[PDB]
Order: C-alpha cells, then structure tokens, then sequence
C-alpha cells in the first residue's frame, strides 16, 4: 500500500546571510 | 509571418546532399520560406523528372520565361553566395522585388535601407522618451531653494579620520 | 541520350558511361556480397568455437541459403 | 537494387536499435527525487556558486 | 529463458549476413526476428527492474538508519 | 480590460509547460531582456506557480530545475543579472557540469 516514509535528505552535505536576513527583519543591528 | 527579421537554414539538407554548391544553393533556397513555390524555377523543376541539366541552360530558359524568378546575383565558392526574388515580366528587363543573401550554410532576408536605418531611429527614440520619463517625475522644485534631488565640523571629523587611517596605512 | 545530343554532346559517350558503368557496378555488388561472404563465415567459426553445442545449428544455415 | 538493399538494412537495423533506447527503462534517481519532495533540487543549489 | 533469447539472437543475426550474401532483398523478415528478440529481451529485463528500485531504496533507508543510531549514539 | 479567455484544462498544461520553461536559463534571460520582471502581475504569477511544488502536482513536472530555478527568481538582484549574459552562460555552464 502506500506508508508515509521518512527521509530527510541525509546524503547530501552561513551567518553573512543571517546578519543580511536581520539587517532586513530588524533594520539596524545596534537596536 | 515576418520574413526579414528571421534567420534561417538547415544543415542536415546541407549534409545530405553534401557540400555547398551553386546549384545546391538555390535548392537550399528551394527548402527556405524565402522560395515561393509558384516560382519560375519550381515549374521547371516540375517538367523535368530525374534527367541531367545544364545551367547555362538554367539562366537562358529563366530569362524566356516569364514571371517571378529566384537567380544567383552574386557568387562566392567557399562560404557566401547573393540570391534575387527579381520579376521579369520581359526578357533583358527585370524588377528586383526583394534580395536574398546566404552565408555559412545560412540563409538571410538583406533587407531595405530604409528599414533598417528606420528601426535604428526607432531605438534611439525609445531609449530617449524611456530615459526623459523617467527624470522628469524625479526632481523636485522649490522657487528659493531651486532644484533638488531627494557641516564643516563634520568635515574636519572626517578629515581627523581620513588622516589617521592614512597613518595607520603608512604604518 | 536526347539531352546529350541537345546540348551537342556525342550519344556514343553516353554508350561508353553505361557501358563502363555496368563492369563497375558489376565488381562493386559483388565484392559487397564476397565482403560479407567472409564476415559470416568468420562469425560462424567464431560461434562454433565459442558455443560449440550449436555447430549443427549453424551448418544448418549455411545449407539453407543454396539452391536445390 | 541490390546497393539499396544494403543501406536500406543499415537504416533499419538503427531505427531498431533508436527502438531499443526507447524500451529499456533505468533505475530511479531517487536522490532527485527526495529532494523534488522538499521542491528545491538540493544538488543544483548546493554545488553552483 | 534469457541466455536461450540472446543465443537465439546471435543465430538469427548469423542467418542474416548470409541472407545478405545469398539474397539481399530477403532481409526484412529476418531483421523482423532480431527486432522482436531484443525488444523481448528488454521487455523481460524490465520485469527484473522494479525489484532493484525497491531493493535500493531500502539501501538507502539502511543508510539513514545508521545515520541515525549514530547521531543518536554520538549525542 | 478584456474579458478574460481561459480554459481549465488547458492552463493546467500551460502552466506545467510553462514552469518547465523556467528550468531553462536562456528563456529566463531572454524574459528579463523582455523586462517582464517589471511587471508586478508577473510576480504574482510566480507565486501562482507556487502551486506546482505540490506532491499530486509535482508529480507531473518533467524538468526539476525549475524549481530551483523559482526560487533563484524571487531575488531581484538575480532578475536583473539573468538580463546579463555573462550569469546567463554561468548558470547553463553550471547546470551542464551538475549533468
């Protein structure tokens, strides 16, 4: 029949991107 | 169908025949959108079936005929050759109704100059009302303050900076 | 032949191509057919010394492609 | 006759074998897959710069 | 019934060089029989496959597992 | 504002056609030559193209690339560079090789 399977991408193998995310959610870091 | 903006061959009719010849070349031309199948030269392909020919056969027999005709204006062996869509309603007198150009196993529209200069002029103005409407919403203005576009001791705080990072860089 | 004469061409030239061409063509066929004469017959005794258990098989083909 | 007979073997026995590549079927990339689940393909991303 | 297939086709391929070199214009017929030897071939190989995807899979949530028990352990 | 003309099957093919076209490079840089990205209601499609990441509708598309293609998209700066070539021949090249 047709079981749910779980499997998370496991075979496959940064914070200058966070502060740029936060820089846009939160304007200023200093705040 | 637009006929002159488009670039057209096929190379697998040129490998199955061969290499790039003469005669080739105006049956490339017989395969392209370019070629009317009314053609002068397409009733004669039609009366002939499966014999030899001549070519100087071919220009003394278009020029007895009478109609539209596809001949080769200019010839180049190894890559280019010059085709004309010209209409001789007599023999000796002819009017070229469109020129054809072929280059690199390629076929080409060669339009009129003034289309092309035409669309060139068209450009140029597009770009212009593009980049005008564009600025002119943009500047702002005051009758005593001017035109704008949306101290010292600063300066001098700079200047501090500017003076230590060039002694931090000499360093 | 009516082109040739039209053109001016001599009619005895279109006799000789012909002529000419049926030797050539003639050799050509049937060296094609020697060509794969051979490669069969290569083949068959390659089978037969890889898979011996067939040979009658194979000598059973030969055979009947001939004439009674 | 005869010549036409060989090519036109030549261009059967091809068309057969094109036949062929269109009848055998391959084992599933099931990596691709998975990843198509999540709706990203992992492997473009992470790999180009 | 596979290995039989293939021998078979290597006989019939055999019988067609000679209906080349005895009868050329013969060969569609027998070019008929190698078409439906190898398309049998991989009809039946296809028959093998969805075991094999099936078999893999399972390798592969093999190998999650001891990615797992081993995070676990290694936590 | 013409009335609008669609079918309902049909676009359901379009629209997978069209999320497949996506997956290739050249098409999205001949589309921001084109300054479709100027345009708000093609950005809203986009998002309407959203819908096809959905399992029973994923299931049907051919070329993931697209996908991934999509959300590359929802970058602006990214629109603006597929207008450039260079970028354009870096994403074909870096497909390829992942091929």
């Amino acid at each position: 029949s047709l079981d749910p399977e779980i499997i998370g991408g496991q075979n496959n193998f940064n914070l200058q991107q966070i502060f740029q995310k936060i820089i846009q959610e939160r304007g200023p870091f200093r705040d | 169908v637009d006929l002159t903006s488009i670039q057209w061959r096929m190379p697998e009719w040129v490998q199955s025949m061969g290499g790039l010849r003469t005669e080739n070349v105006l049956e490339y031309f017989s395969q392209s959108p370019f070629y009317s199948h009314k053609s002068n030269n397409e009733m004669l392909k039609m009366q002939s079936q499966f014999n030899a020919l001549d070519l100087g056969d071919l220009n003394s027999q278009l020029k007895r005929l009478t109609g539209i005709q596809f001949v080769i204006i200019h010839e180049r062996p190894p890559f280019l050759w010059v085709i004309q869509k010209q209409n001789r309603l007599n023999e000796n007198e002819v009017k070229p109704l469109t020129v054809y150009f072929v280059c690199n196993e390629n076929i080409y529209m060669a339009p009129n100059a003034y289309t092309l200069l035409a669309t060139r002029m068209l450009n140029a103005t597009y770009c212009f009302q593009k980049a005008l409407t564009k600025i002119e919403k943009f500047p702002q203005y005051n009758p005593q303050e001017g035109y704008t576009y949306p101290s010292p001791e600063d300066f001098s705080v700079v200047r501090a900076f500017m003076q230590s990072l060039h002694s931090s860089k000499e360093a | 032949v009516l082109e040739y004469i039209e053109q001016g061409r001599n009619p005895d030239v279109y006799a000789r191509q012909f002529s000419e061409l049926v030797q050539k063509d003639n050799q050509y066929v049937n060296g094609k057919l020697y060509a794969i004469e051979g490669f069969q017959k290569a083949f068959a005794e390659e089978i037969k010394q890889a898979y011996p258990e067939v040979s009658s098989v194979v000598d059973k083909i030969l055979n009947e492609g001939k004439v009674e | 006759g005869q010549k036409f007979c060989f090519q036109n073997l030549v261009h059967v026995l091809q068309d057969i074998r094109y036949q062929l590549s269109f009848a055998r079927l391959r084992n599933s990339d099931l990596v691709t897959a998975l990843d198509i689940l999540s709706t990203g393909t992992s492997l473009r991303l992470a790999n180009a710069p | 019934e596979l290995r039989f297939l293939s021998r078979s086709l290597m006989l019939n391929f055999l019988e067609l060089l000679g209906i080349m070199a005895k009868a050329p214009e013969q060969f569609p017929s027998k070019v008929e029989n190698i078409r439906v030897l190898l398309l049998n071939l991989h009809h039946l190989i296809n028959d093998y496959r969805p075991h094999q995807s099936r078999e893999s899979l399972i390798m592969l949530l093999e190998k999650q597992l001891k990615h797992e028990e081993s995070q676990v352990e290694l936590l | 504002l013409l009335s609008k003309v669609p079918d309902d099957k049909s676009r359901f093919e379009i629209e997978l056609e069209f999320v497949q076209m996506l997956s290739n490079p050249w098409y999205l840089n001949f589309l921001a030559q084109h300054k479709y990205f100027e345009d708000e209601a093609f950005l809203q499609y986009l998002e309407y193209m959203e819908y096809w990441r959905e399992p029973e509708y994923v299931k049907f598309i051919i070329y993931p690339t697209c996908l991934h293609m999509l959300t590359l998209l929802k970058n602006p700066q990214f629109r603006n560079d597929i207008s450039r070539a260079d970028l354009s021949k870096q994403v074909n090249d870096e497909i390829y090789y992942e091929w």
